[PDB]
């Protein structure tokens, strides 16, 4: 049937730019960070624990296990 | 009791408004134009 009325309502135009604007800025700089982090764990990450070799002194990002915090 | 001449006439005039302005609440067959676009 056609009996469509109009509804009235503010303007959600504003509203949905501004979440789109946000959105698009955070998505834009967390996948790089996302896509980097990804790659640094699967090919370059998981340092495991050694005793201190005798007469060798570690630098001082040597006494951390993530390679982002080394 | 009941209704005064200026009551009836106002109410009148009122409600003709009042349906003229609902008329014109409808929407034509094309009225929301939506503008296209794509990118078991
Ligand atoms: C508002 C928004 C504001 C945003 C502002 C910024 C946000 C602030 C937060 C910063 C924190 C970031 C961080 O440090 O990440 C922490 C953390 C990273 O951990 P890590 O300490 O760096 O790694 C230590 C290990 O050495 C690593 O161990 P590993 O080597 O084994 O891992 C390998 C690797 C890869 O591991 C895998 O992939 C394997 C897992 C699945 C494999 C299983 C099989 C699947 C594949 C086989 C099947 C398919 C192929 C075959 C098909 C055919 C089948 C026959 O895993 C990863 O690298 C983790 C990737 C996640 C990174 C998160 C990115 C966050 C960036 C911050 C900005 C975000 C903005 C939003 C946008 C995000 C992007 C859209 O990331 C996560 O939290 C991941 C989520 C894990 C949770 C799992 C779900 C459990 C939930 C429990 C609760 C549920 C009950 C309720």
């Amino acid at each position: 049937h056609g009996k469509r009325l109009f509804i009235i309502k503010p303007s959600g135009f504003y509203d949905r730019r501004f979440l789109k604007l946000m959105r698009f800025y955070i998505l834009l700089t967390g996948i790089p960070v996302a896509i980097g982090i990804t790659l640094v764990n699967v090919f370059i990450g998981e340092a495991e624990l050694a005793d201190i070799p005798e007469g060798y002194v570690p630098e001082h990002w040597e006494y951390f296990k993530h390679p982002i915090s080394r | 009791s009941g209704y005064t001449p200026d009551e009836k006439l106002r109410l009148q005039q009122l409600r003709e408004l009042r349906r003229r302005w609902l008329k014109d609440q409808e929407l034509s067959p094309r009225e929301p134009v939506l503008p296209p676009r794509r990118v078991t």
